[PDB]
């Protein structure tokens, strides 16, 4: 019951507030190391085996990517992953592999003119080891995952590149489908009212809302809404009510409540 | 004034094949690829340093690499230097290597600083990356070839930093959201570097581009009798002389300082004044619209009656070395230190680099040892620290030196070659030594030990510049006129 | 300058629905935006404004007549974009001038036939 919310800009490094659950003030429960943390780009947090850990990656490439306990340490406290490369977005997930039976965690880092690596959270090692390549394409932006009937489809996306839809099989994916791109920096799945959606941002066109077919297994144009900049989508549920957040990077964030 | 002409700097573009593979094996796709770049770069410095980037000429390897490749941004960067010495010869402000092999380092790209208007120092390489990556990586190379590079010691203290405070600046390490604009403090050493004499060969229009006759480019190419640009902005600049890349009626010229008003100036007039002592001021021929091509002291010419020299265009003293190496503040000691230290100690005074036994200086000559100034700061502009700044203390001097280091294996903490110990005595190889070790060549001169007979100086093309009056190629002879 | 039928932005012209070309377009724009256009007639040259400019779209439109050297004075446009607009047919002399242009699309746009 105490949040801790890492407060990243890309001057003067990050820092890690805690919010009281009584003062409900935001305190600085850890300065985070900003000798190696100058420009964060993007930070994806989860838990696994009751140790909370964040990916931190940095928009320069001298800032590497890094996995940090909650608590907070220093460079490259547990593992260092990937280093000396371009940093530019982490996803985390849940997909089985081929050899271990069970649901496996993992991390999908993308990043600019570098192939995505594919990150098994190995608890033989207990890291976010076995850094691989998908055999899609080269230069993805951005990835997020979901699942349908058990079977994991993933996003792969790409600016103006045709982006894609890619289902998990237990060594690499295999792809299901592909959809053009046209100012689409981000590309986000979601689940409301159990419906998947996924909308795809239109830096260069008007922003595509695709619903999963329950009968082609294919992502077909369900909506077309206009935003300014998309740059996340990000949904609530509260009591009978569904809302949903479209950021916006040069304009006014929208909200559309899903009815 | 120099600084606010418009500076044309003559890169060439070396390519490796790890990229050519990449983009598909395609020789037309990298280059164009290559003139985009170009064009986004000459579009990054436009905007403040009023200075084009000409892509003169571009080689990219279809075969395979020719030198050995490796991740060491330093040692690949050496290597591709040397075969820029050895088998590049073209005529080119910059040579700049696009790096297949994506450096394995933090810093993006590595180039020299200060090192542009070299052979062996002109240009850099800019690694593997996406296309306006890659652009802002030439960008920042180039910056650093012209010596423009972000201020340490400001940055600390604070006395300019980005403008640019949401992504940072480009000088730093490059984040995914590039930035517009640059701090005052790269103008400010662009203007430096320039009055040092710094970059004078970027003053010169090439004739032949890799880019097809196109009206209003702003340089007047083959096929182009006139080229006054875009008619946007040609109002302001040869409104009367050029008009569609074609002339008004009677005309002469287009654009250039030596052509006011569209007409041909009188002849004598100084189309760029001299920034010091070390350059030569430049008069237009009566004829040719552009100016004179930059000239310069030769070098081994002395700055003063004995001490300081101009090397490229460029003062030496060790007052200026100090100057560069730490601080506009920090001047160079007296001789006093110079006897008393670099003649016994450790970490005090060495004439050569060795950490288990320091090299001995004699009492013969003591200015090329360890390199002593007066008030040396906690960190230097440039470099880094090879473990602590020397200090040592009727007269009492605050006496102070260091080991600052650079990209380069060349150590900054010593004193630079070429460095008056005297008459004729300059360092090299860290120790004082007479002309005849660098072999200066001799200009043209009639008399004995003389230089352009005497009366005139001798300009950086070995070629004699004479005085007023005197249109003699080695001043001999005199002819009146008006 | 920034049109008010359009939703044009600081950094781009993006133009909703126009009736017609646009020759109020700023240099300040790097690129073009044109969504379900009402005018049926692909004008010439109406872009005589700004060579730099990079990127346009054409979405769901009836351009039945496309002028020959369609939108000429853009040597370094390289994002060229149609999708489906329904034409009856395209003039031969079209694609000229183009000497920089880098990527193509020609999608659901119905066509049955293409020139020599």
């Amino acid at each position: 019951t105490q949040l801790y919310v890492i407060v990243a800009q890309l001057f003067g490094g990050s820092h890690i507030y805690k919010r009281d659950s009584f003062a409900n003030k935001f305190i600085k429960i850890q300065d985070i190391e900003i000798l190696k943390i100058r420009k964060p780009n993007d930070i994806e947090t989860f838990k696994i085996e009751n140790n909370w850990y964040f990916v931190v990656a940095d928009s320069s490439k001298a800032g590497f990517t890094t996995i940090y306990k909650w608590n907070g340490n220093g460079f490259y406290s547990h593992q260092s992953l990937h280093a000396w490369y371009r940093d530019t977005d982490v996803e985390y997930l849940e997909i089985v592999r081929t050899p271990q039976t069970l649901r496996t965690p993992h991390l999908i880092l993308s990043s600019s003119s570098q192939r995505p690596v594919i990150y098994q959270w190995n608890k033989a090692t207990q890291l976010f080891t076995n850094q691989t390549d998908i055999p899609n394409m080269e230069d993805v932006y951005a990835v997020k995952h979901f699942s349908v009937k058990g079977d994991v489809y993933i996003c792969l996306t790409r600016f103006i590149g045709d982006s894609k839809v890619m289902k998990w099989g237990g060594s690499s994916f295999q792809d299901i489908q592909a959809m053009p791109s046209r100012g689409s920096m981000v590309f986000q799945p979601l689940q409301i009212n159990n419906y998947q959606y996924a909308i795809l941002g239109s830096d260069y066109s008007f922003t595509q809302v695709y619903n999963w077919d329950a009968e082609k297994a294919k992502f077909v144009k369900f909506q077309e809404l206009n935003v300014q900049a998309p740059r996340s989508f990000t949904h609530v549920s509260i009591n009978k009510r569904n809302f949903l957040f479209a950021s916006s990077f040069k304009g006014n964030t929208q909200i559309y409540k899903h009815v | 004034n120099v600084e606010e002409e418009t500076k044309y700097i003559e890169l060439m573009i070396v390519n490796d094949h790890l990229m050519f593979k990449k983009h598909r094996l395609s020789v037309v796709h990298t280059n164009t690829y290559a003139k985009s770049v170009v064009n986004m770069a000459d579009l990054i410095y436009k905007d403040q340093l009023k200075t084009r980037i000409v892509l003169v000429a571009m080689e990219t390897w279809a075969t395979d690499n020719k030198f050995a490749i490796s991740e060491n941004p330093l040692i690949t960067l050496r290597e591709f230097m040397k075969y820029r010495r050895d088998f590049i010869k073209e005529k080119s402000d910059a040579v700049h290597l696009f790096s297949g092999s994506q450096f394995e380092s933090s810093r993006s790209g590595a180039a020299y600083i200060g090192g542009i208007c070299s052979l062996l120092k002109g240009g850099g390489v800019n690694e593997f990356g996406k296309t306006d990556l890659m652009a802002v990586t030439l960008a920042q190379s180039l910056a650093h070839n012209i010596g423009i590079i972000s201020d340490k010691r400001k940055l600390a203290s604070g006395e300019c930093k980005c403008e640019d405070t949401w992504s940072g600046c480009i000088m730093g390490d490059t984040g995914y959201y590039l930035p517009k604009k640059f701090t005052q403090c790269n103008i400010e050493e662009y203007h430096d570097f320039l009055n040092s004499g710094g970059g004078a060969c970027l003053f010169n229009k090439p004739s032949k581009l890799l880019d097809p006759p196109e009206c209003g480019n702003g340089f007047i190419e083959t096929g182009e009798e006139c080229d006054c640009g875009t008619p946007a902005e040609c109002v302001l600049e040869g409104a009367e002389c050029c008009k569609k890349c074609t002339l008004t009626q009677d005309s002469q010229c287009s654009d250039g300082l030596c052509c006011k008003k569209c007409k041909f100036q009188p002849m004598g007039t100084v189309c760029r004044e001299a920034v010091n002592d070390c350059d030569i001021r430049e008069t237009c021929s009566g004829n040719s619209s552009q100016c004179a091509p930059n000239i310069h002291k030769m070098d081994g010419y002395s700055c003063d009656g004995v001490q300081g020299i101009c090397f490229g265009g460029r003062c030496k003293t060790r007052d200026r070395q100090c100057k560069y190496i730490w601080g506009q503040k920090v001047t160079a000691s007296d001789k006093y230190c110079y006897e008393k230290l670099n003649i016994e100690g450790t970490e005090k005074g060495n004439c050569g680099k060795d950490k288990d036994t320091w090299i001995q200086c004699n009492k013969r000559d003591v200015l090329c040892g360890y390199l002593l100034c007066t008030n040396i700061g906690n960190i230097p502009r440039l470099g880094e620290l090879d473990g602590e700044i020397t200090s040592t203390l009727g007269r009492t001097l605050n006496c102070s030196g260091g080991h600052v280091k650079l990209e380069e294996d060349v150590d900054l903490g010593y004193v630079e070659d070429g460095t008056p110990c005297g008459p004729q005595m300059m360092c090299l190889e860290h120790r004082c030594l007479p002309v005849a070790s660098f072999n200066f060549s001799t200009c043209l001169s009639s008399k004995e030990g003389t230089i352009c007979s005497g009366n005139g100086v001798c300009s950086n093309e070995l070629k004699c510049v004479c005085n007023r009056h005197w249109i003699g190629s080695d001043c001999n002879t005199y002819f009146p006129h008006n | 300058k920034c049109p008010a039928v359009c939703t044009c932005t600081k950094d781009n012209a993006l133009c909703e629905n126009a009736r017609s070309i646009p020759r109020t377009v700023p240099p300040d724009v790097i690129s073009l935006s044109f969504v379900r256009s009402g005018f049926t007639e692909i004008s010439e040259g109406s872009f005589l404004f700004t060579p730099s400019l990079q990127l346009l779209l054409f979405t769901s439109n009836s351009f039945d007549v496309i002028s020959d050297d369609a939108f000429i004075g853009l040597p370094h446009l390289e994002y060229l974009f149609i999708e489906n607009n329904n034409i009856k047919s395209i003039s031969r002399h079209t694609f000229r001038g183009l000497k920089s242009l880098i990527h193509l699309s020609l999608a659901n746009n119905n066509l049955q036939t293409l020139p020599k």
